[PDB]
């Protein structure tokens, strides 16, 4: 009746775990944020909100280890008048010094996930705006493959190839097993200052089914 | 500031001759390799430093075409700002600075939910086939310091890849572009690029790299008209029927494209 | 990691493991209250010792003393006469009430301890006036301070004594995010080759930072749970514990989910020195419980692999199977490894340092590649496939290596040793599938297999024709003729005749044996190839050691 | 070392605090709290007065010892002879 | 030093003849060889090794033409005299503070070292002077058709130390490839030459040394080595007008048609110089 069904999967993947970061390492299957920006990169209108139902696991956990050459800090903020009252040539040197940081990342690989989301009418909402119209682009979109940006598994260098889902999801891998991930990140709360909130992951049959992420009771 | 209206997808095909494409730092400078595959591996920010110095030794300091995150080539003799609140400060260095406008970047303000994306994006670059590096001993004449002086000659190591023929994907986003500038003068500069990223990056490391295909898919849409992972499988590279053994020139693989969707064109600019 | 905290929490439990409880400190002690659960005074214990110069007050790890002042400042639960017993050597009767008090009230902050030392409190030799006292509950070892309750007592008060978000570790709400965490031991005790000090979790430069965050809140963990996973990991790291081991650049450190016999050999599973018989058991394919009972299988064991750079490390990998899954699994893998020794004093079960050493530049710890030793110590417990780079490695090595007889070493190093062919071989059973012997078989008739065996019988005929030659066909001829047997076999066979006729003149007239050989194995031979795959390369070293060894002393 | 630059004045807390690395605390006789950063060099800080020391040079740790009080100095036995064998 | 003002591709081909061109220090003293597929190669570091002792042969040290890399000098010294030279103090593992001077002590070096200012160097040493690109850059050199080793074993009538081996003369053995044509690629590129200073009269000097770099390097083991052919391929802009290997490719070596059975000598081979693009020109007269 309601709802959607989008399969993602590729060759590498790498969702940082907040607390490992710098040395970026992974978490086993992506978080529940991860499939709002996946979703996000194919459709989405400031008059929505997609929320995220089910994610299923369809490929065994395996790691890599891959590192690589980056840069220590972010480019500040010039102001532009002063840009030309000199010829003020701008720059980042990446390999001057401290400038060059080698992180190292823990990262999955041969992923494969189904999402199961739907939607939400925002306060922003328009008088026309009706979820059915938004759904309905989205799937055509993953139907013909059209989308806003191409999707990745968290990380810009590791693009997804999406599909709809028409019919049933696929058997799991996991199909046995009761996997405990432990506590991990669910959303992050934009409105209470950009607060992270967690969930503890259950993979119970290889499917993960985090609690709303709008919901009253999961944000403080 | 206009933009491109369709969205871009490019598959590059280049090739190293006897030299190491992409050292690995957690391997001791041994090309990287695919550890579930065996295929040689190039990192994508590697190839976008390529494209980064390439731009910046050809347009020189141009109007537009400033390039930020350089590396210890930069140039300090000429440069000249276009010049046409966060919001006005981001589209003041995306009108002026090439790689902002083209990959993104980051500038201090996270204030601003809205990043710097850049339209352009691309993966990792992987070999058709397993590379097998090679260790080479060399040795050196003179001695660096005078402890070890005191048999005055050192035995280093180099490794290379004695062939492999690489493939890389990209993406290029119009609706991001439209939010950026990167017009269509930036395209044709970014194939330019492309096509000539190692004509200026010879080095006693890299041995002989060059581009060899660049096939490129434009969607009639300013979304897509067709999925980008069935595209690119329309890019078949193989062996030549008379080839035999390991691979040594890129003579011995045969590569074909496919019939593309109607909602799509497919250009080759090499 | 919740696994560390975890540890922490259970190790903590007992009060003899050594670690420190969170907001605790070494502060003197002198006398121990002994007291029913109904606050009823039964005893005092002279804990304070005897140095012969002095009878010293005991140091004991407490909570932390508050910063004490002309004011009245309780301490938690250990203090003075003047707080707790109601009276004070010094006969101010008020700063005593005042004092008690205060000590009332701080307890305050329906547990049996509690309520009967509170209802002591209500009551208020002669020796313990005006000395640091501790209360201690009678029927249960150590004092009231180390008991779970007033451990989460302490840990409240330490939380309004605020200076806070959901932790990551323990999923808590409303608790104070530590803004930087305690630091980790570096190099001989801590992670081999980090800095004197270093930090899973680091902020310090702007391009780590996202979400607007600063400094260590971008990971918000409670401090109480920072504190407990960093001692934890500092004290894995301690090589006085057993728990603890080094491979190339990666410090592993283990432990169980709770006290097993498991954290006691494992040390030796993945380095080996009953220990034998529990290696050649699982190796069988028995279960380790025959050997000896006390495992209990069913207890879950952690595993994890530490990399160091400049001043942070990082995590290599992890795994957290149970104690049978990673031990059939070790058992399978050195099954998989098992290979004919090649000299008598070589280790029957070789170690992964051991084999990872083999594939470095020049045989030194130093020059390991970290990713490989990443895939190993990782496909060894894991029961996956081995990293692809692994039999390049290996192949690369038997190309450049040679004999190296100004090792000093009696014996010319062998080109191809015990180690590089175990590990070909793993590498082919697991990764390709194929079937590879443990010692020689003269019935493989495989291309691959001949083209080695014909090898080692040339160089056999070889080091026969020229007693005591400074370098034979193995130190240059191997990779061509592995890699391209068809150009190079032509010259390796007409070296040979020139060999065995030589031979022939010469004593051991029958040269004969060795021309008989190469009769029996190019028989089965109909083509030289052209070239040959890295697998087939593999098992044409293979073949080369075992065609070698079983020709050491044969006449 | 910004030790220096606001010698023992308390806004160096804040200077080392938004720039250290992971921070330690010692609870022996008399409070201390560590800040340490990348180079391998430690800031510690006890009321107003701190110390800066660095973590290969000798002669550095024993004045980070001296600069300590009696007892503080037998706790830290240990780990000052962790950093002393950096040669 | 006006730099050069256009981008140069080349091909070198030299021979070998019951030579060693290039030891393999792994395999004994072999000739380096592609195990998987039988051809010869040689380190780009011999050749420009090659070309370093013409040049101090022809230039005997005159002033802005020392070789940087010498028989048994020691760097540390170099980078020390640079330093006295710019009056600078050097700390041990930093470049100086400030940048011009930094610049300063690496122009110093480019300048007055030939090889530093065509090849390149690393200098991040006990005592730092920074890092050099070089204009000039050439790859590994591979035979047109696979080389086959021989082992040749020789003896000596003469022991050094007190031994009573000789009951036969002390051993020994040689490794000559009977017949051999490589191919060499290199590169010159304009812009990091108007970094360093390479010029023309470097250029000049530098195809010398290609022409006659084998002329003076007799050995015992090094057999008949020459230079038979050197295409120049010079474009008309710094950035060039054709990619490089559609250049190489107008080099064609292949066997005369009128000779059979393995190549002993350069007339077994055929090389044909196709037509260059209209940006590009061929100075086939080397």
């Amino acid at each position: 009746t309601y709802g959607i069904r989008l399969r993602v999967w590729g060759d590498y993947a790498c969702f940082t775990r907040p607390e490992m970061k710098v040395e970026r390492v992974s978490y086993d299957v992506m978080p529940p944020s991860a499939a709002r920006g996946i979703l996000e990169a194919i459709h989405w209108k400031p008059a929505i909100r997609w929320i995220v139902d089910r994610i299923h696991v369809l490929r065994p956990i395996v790691f890599d280890n891959v590192r690589r050459n980056e840069v220590s800090s972010k480019i500040p903020k010039p102001n532009p008048a002063t840009a030309m009252r000199d010829r003020k040539p701008l720059y980042f040197l990446v390999d001057d010094g401290s400038n060059r940081q080698q992180r190292a990342a823990t990262l999955l690989r041969n992923v494969d996930y189904v999402i199961e989301a739907h939607f939400e009418l925002t306060d922003k909402a328009g008088a026309e705006d009706n979820a059915g119209k938004h759904l309905d682009i989205f799937r055509r979109r993953a139907r013909a493959g059209q989308s806003f940006q191409q999707p990745c598994l968290g990380c810009r260098e590791f693009p997804a190839s999406f599909e709809l889902l028409e019919g049933d999801v696929p058997l799991s891998c996991y199909a046995g097993e009761k996997r405990d991930l432990g506590y991990m990140l669910l959303d992050i709360d934009f409105e209470r200052d950009m607060t992270p909130l967690f969930f503890k992951a259950v993979m119970e049959d290889g499917v993960i089914t985090p609690p709303s992420r709008t919901s009253p009771e999961v944000r403080a | 500031m206009t933009a491109i209206a369709n969205r871009y997808e490019f598959v590059l095909l280049f090739d190293v001759e006897n030299g190491n494409p992409n050292g690995d730092p957690d391997a001791g400078n041994m090309p990287r390799i695919d550890p579930e595959t065996g295929h040689g591996l190039v990192t994508d920010v590697c190839l976008k430093r390529k494209i980064r110095n390439h731009v910046a030794l050809t347009k020189e300091g141009a109007e537009r075409f400033n390039i930020y995150i350089q590396e210890k080539a930069i140039l300090n003799e000429t440069h000249e700002r276009a010049y046409t609140d966060a919001k006005r400060v981001t589209d003041w260095m995306c009108t002026n600075f090439y790689d902002i406008r083209t990959f993104g970047a980051v500038m201090t303000t996270e204030v601003n939910c809205g990043q710097v994306r850049g339209p352009v994006q691309m993966a990792f670059a992987r070999s058709v086939e397993p590379v097998v590096p090679q260790e080479v001993s060399i040795t050196r004449m003179a001695v660096t310091t005078k402890a070890e002086a005191e048999d005055n000659r050192t035995m280093g190591r180099k490794h290379i890849v004695p062939y492999g023929l690489y493939v890389a994907h990209g993406f290029i986003s119009a609706p991001l572009a439209e939010k950026t500038g990167f017009s269509d003068e930036d395209l044709t500069l970014f194939w330019d690029a492309l096509v000539n990223m190692f004509e200026h990056d010879r080095s006693a490391a890299r041995g002989l790299m060059s581009s060899r295909k660049l096939i490129v898919f434009k969607h009639q849409n300013r979304l897509g008209n067709a999925p980008a992972h069935k595209l690119f499988d329309l890019v078949k590279v193989s062996r030549a029927e008379g080839s035999s053994g390991p691979a040594r020139s890129f003579a011995d693989y045969a590569v074909t494209v496919g019939q593309a969707p109607e909602g799509v064109e497919v250009k080759e600019m090499l | 990691l919740q696994a560390l905290h975890g540890y922490y929490q259970r190790m903590s439990a007992d009060p003899d493991a050594g670690m420190p409880p969170y907001g605790t400190s070494m502060e003197n002690i002198s006398f121990a209250l002994v007291l029913d659960a109904k606050g009823t005074l039964r005893g005092i214990e002279d804990l304070r010792e005897q140095e012969g110069k002095k009878l010293r007050p005991r140091k004991m790890l407490v909570p932390i003393a508050e910063k004490k002042g002309n004011g009245i400042k309780p301490n938690f639960l250990w203090e003075n006469t003047s707080y707790i017993l109601g009276v004070d050597a010094k006969g101010k009767q008020e700063r005593t009430d005042k004092c008690h008090a205060a000590f009332i009230a701080h307890i305050k902050a329906a547990d049996q301890d509690l309520a009967a030392v509170l209802q002591f409190l209500e009551h208020g030799s002669e020796e313990v006036i005006g000395s640091n006292i501790v209360f201690r509950i009678e029927g249960e070892p150590g004092f009231v301070h180390e008991r779970p309750a007033a451990r989460q007592a302490w840990a409240n008060c330490l939380n309004r004594r605020e200076q806070c978000g959901q932790c990551l570790i323990t999923g808590e709400r409303q608790k104070p995010i530590a803004q930087l965490h305690p630091s980790i031991k570096g190099g001989r005790d801590g992670v081999r080759g980090a800095q004197a000090v270093a930090s899973i979790v680091s902020f310090n430069n702007t391009a780590f930072e996202s979400y607007g965050k600063e400094q260590s809140i971008n990971a918000p963990v409670s401090q109480e749970a920072a504190f407990s996973y960093v001692t934890a990991l500092n004290y894995l790291l301690n090589p006085s514990n057993r728990q603890k081991v080094t491979i190339a650049d990666a410090t592993v450190v283990f432990w169980a989910e709770r006290s097993s016999p498991a954290e006691d050999i494992f040390a030796g599973m993945f380095d080996p020195p009953r220990m034998h018989d529990l290696l050649v058991a699982i190796r069988s394919g028995k279960r380790a419980t025959d050997i000896m009972p006390d495992m209990d299988e069913s207890v879950r064991f952690h595993v994890l692999g530490l990399s160091p750079n400049a001043a942070r490390l990082s995590v290599r990998f992890w795994e957290v199977d149970t104690v049978g899954h990673m031990l059939d699994k070790v058992g399978r893998h050195y099954r998989e490894l098992e290979i004919i020794p090649q000299f008598n004093n070589e280790q029957e079960f070789p170690s992964l340092s051991t084999l990872l050493r083999q594939t470095a530049v020049l045989n030194k710890t130093e020059n390991i590649s970290p990713v490989l030793a990443g895939g190993l110590f990782r496909a060894m417990l894991t029961g996956g496939p081995y990293p692809q780079s692994l039999l390049p490695a290996v192949l690369g090595r038997i190309r450049a290596e040679h004999a190296r007889p100004e090792d000093k070493s009696r014996y010319r190093l062998e080109v191809v040793t015990y180690y590089r062919a175990a590990l070909i071989k793993a590498y082919l059973i697991r990764n390709r599938k194929l079937e590879v012997p443990v010692s020689l078989d003269p019935a493989r008739t495989d291309r691959p297999y001949l083209l080695g065996r014909l090898f080692a019988v040339l160089e056999k005929a070889q080091e026969d024709a020229v007693p005591g030659a400074n370098a034979t066909i193995k130190d240059r001829y191997l990779a061509s003729a592995s890699a391209n047997p068809g150009q190079v076999f032509h010259m390796l066979l007409k070296n040979a005749s020139n060999h065995t006729a030589k031979l022939r003149k010469d004593p051991e007239r029958k040269a004969i044996h060795y021309e008989i050989m190469m009769q029996e194995i190019i028989d089965n031979i109909s083509d030289f190839p052209v070239t040959m795959s890295s697998d087939e390369q593999g098992l044409f070293m293979i073949g080369y050691y075992h065609q070698r060894k079983a020709l050491f002393t044969k006449k | 070392m910004i030790a220096q630059q606001h010698k023992d004045t308390v806004a160096a807390c804040e200077a080392a605090e938004a720039i250290a690395i992971a921070k330690d605390q010692v609870w022996d006789g008399e409070g201390y709290t560590k800040y340490t950063f990348d180079d391998n060099s430690v800031l510690i800080q006890s009321g107003t007065t701190q110390y800066a020391m660095d973590a290969d040079d000798a002669d550095s740790i024993k004045g980070y010892a001296d600069w300590l009080d009696d007892e503080a100095r037998s706790a830290e036995a240990s780990e000052i002879e962790r950093l002393l064998e950096s040669v």
